[PDB]
RNA sequence: AGGGCUACACACGUGCUACAAUGGCGCAUACAAAGAGAAGCGACCUCGCGAGAGCAAGCGGACCUCAUAAAGUGCGUCGUAGUCCGGAUUGGAGUCUGCAACUCGACUCCAUGAAGUCGGAAUCGCUAGUAAUCGUGGAUCAGAAUGCCACGGUGAAUACGU
């Protein structure tokens, strides 16, 4: 019911549910449910308590929620701080990974703005 | 306190994770089971770099 | 109480020797805890206030008291006595028992929670904080959460200084970074 | 990028460069057109002035640019704003 | 030698991928055609989650390799949600080619999960193995297709009439 800080879905597969967690995929919600002994089609509503700690400890290897959204902050301000390419890209919301921006690069642009 | 004006605030049970218990006094009419407690959380308990970044990819 | 136990046993002999007082009454106690929810969305539906007031009643364990605007103001729409928010104020046993409830379910709840500002003493040893949501306390029910509402707590004491305020909150192992 | 066994990449005179340069315990701004090439932890301290295309633009190397091509703290392209 | 042709308030053309249940995902299991290959195609076996790596057959080919077709079918699940739809963007970690992937490669893994719920005026293709849909190959080419050229699979609707 509540893991990692957040609530997951109670009505969903484990599989499902798990990837509510920030930092939890398919492939992580899959080996977390394996290395906890617990099936994935098994909905979170119809766990034990003490199964629901397990699967606490196993998101506890991982890094998730809070933790990864200072991380992935600390790298983007990292990049901005030093003026790289990458880091000045990152400063003025444009493509950082090489495309195109003679077209298309709206979703680093956002919206079309009428001169 | 005034009479019939306040919410029902009867003493509760709440188990933590750790197995920590405290038997509390709210509102909610059920008892609690909460993840986690002030004495198993990362901030409470005192558990809340590019050289080695390069370097761990650069084995020379 | 329960907490008023430990102050009374542990944390006025500790404050007595770390600050060289004279009288027991010279050190610092908790004297009021004070709740409110700024609802001024009120202003558009009444209800709003209800459901705020009833989550108080339900986090603090009394009633709240209607405050009121206490001027008409141009920049929201509120008028002189419309009512946009609700207060609690806690006293002996019921503050005690919200002091250990918030300390010991309510703050572990908070995401990210990474420790409390030691700077939030107003200056005279009041210490304030915000609750951005109220499901960090298990008072509150989360599948039936109508909206997010936070709220504002302080914590009044007889400590003249931030530093005394400080001392105080901390004998009681209260979260700070 | 450039696969780990092969290992970073870097120009042999730059590489020279940089070493004299650490050697003589110089902080005169080496000249360079090698872009392409990795900062190396020997280079912190040092100025490089990396090629643009038209001008080389001094590069102060700190702890933080290690790992990183030299050419991505040179932008090449000069931008303003449109309508500007 | 280094940079640019890859810029980016913006406008248009041609496409790809979608918006889901006639579907997504998982497991199992059928049925092609055409084509390429010696500084090349590269099996089996071992290692890696994977892209790949190591070792190393065979083949200048109806023989060897690329190279299991996919849609389909059976069983399960999801249950109409911005979702187990979508897969943009971005962070981290890698592989390979190549003197060299910063500008500016392709691909993999973990994480992230944007717009989008069928598109205003307008406008395009198609009369049958066609449209639609589904995979496959080739040239160019160190590497680099949603383009181009080519190949089969499934397979419609409608045509009163001028
Ligand atoms: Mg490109
Ligand atoms: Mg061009
Ligand atoms: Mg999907
Ligand atoms: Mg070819
Ligand atoms: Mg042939
Ligand atoms: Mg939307
Ligand atoms: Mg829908
Ligand atoms: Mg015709
Ligand atoms: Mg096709
Ligand atoms: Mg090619
Ligand atoms: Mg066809």
């Amino acid at each position: 019911a509540r893991i990692a800080g957040i609530n997951i879905p109670d009505h969903k597969h484990a599989v499902i549910a798990l990837t509510s967690i920030y930092g939890v995929g398919k492939t992580r919600s899959k080996a977390i449910l394996a290395a906890a002994g617990i099936a994935e089609d098994v909905k979170i509503s119809e766990l034990s308590e003490g199964q629901i700690d397990t699967l606490r400890d196993e998101v506890a290897k991982f890094v998730v929620e809070g933790d990864l959204r200072r991380e992935i902050s600390m790298s983007i301000k990292r990049l901005m701080d030093l003026g790289c390419y990458r880091g000045l890209r990152h400063r003025r919301g444009l493509p950082v990974r090489g495309q195109r921006t003679k077209t298309n690069a709206r979703t680093r642009k956002g919206p079309r703005k009428p001169i | 306190m005034k009479k019939d004006i306040h919410p029902k605030y009867e003493e509760i049970t709440a188990s933590c994770s750790c197995g920590n218990v405290m038997k509390i006094r709210s509102t909610v009419g059920h008892d609690l089971n909460l993840d986690v407690c002030s004495k198993c959380h990362p901030f409470f308990t005192g558990k809340q770099g590019r050289v080695d970044r390069f370097n761990k990819r650069f084995n020379i | 109480a329960k907490l008023h136990d430990y102050y009374k046993d542990e944390v006025v002999k500790k404050l007595m020797t770390e600050f060289n007082y004279n009288s027991v009454m010279q050190v610092p106690r908790v004297e009021k805890i004070t709740l409110n929810m700024g609802v001024g969305e009120a202003i558009a539906d009444k209800k709003l206030l209800d459901n705020a007031a009833a989550d108080l009643a339900a986090i603090s364990g009394q009633k709240p008291l209607i405050t009121k605007a206490r001027k008409s103001v141009a920049g929201f729409k509120i008028r002189q006595g419309y009512p946009i928010g609700c207060k609690v104020t806690l006293r002996g046993e019921r503050m005690w028992e919200f002091f250990e409830r918030l300390i010991t379910i309510a703050v572990p709840r908070i995401r990210d929670f990474r420790g409390l500002s030691a700077k939030s003493f107003d200056g005279r040893g009041n210490y304030s904080m915000g609750v951005r949501e109220q499901i960090i306390f298990p008072e509150i029910d989360y599948d039936k959460v109508d909206r997010v509402r936070g709220l504002d707590i302080t914590i009044t004491t007889t400590a003249k200084s931030d530093e005394e305020g400080r001392a105080l909150l901390a004998a009681f192992d209260f979260p700070f970074r | 990028p450039r696969s780990l066994k092969k290992g970073p990449f870097i120009d042999l005179h730059l590489l020279k460069k940089v070493e004299k340069a650490v050697e003589s315990g110089d902080k005169k701004p080496l000249r360079t057109w090698s872009r392409r090439s990795t900062i190396f932890p020997n280079m912190i301290g040092l100025t490089i002035a990396v090629h643009n295309g038209r001008q080389h633009v001094p590069v102060f190397v700190t702890d933080e640019m290690v790992g990183h091509k030299l050419g991505e703290f040179a932008p090449t392209r000069t931008y303003r704003g449109h309508a500007a």
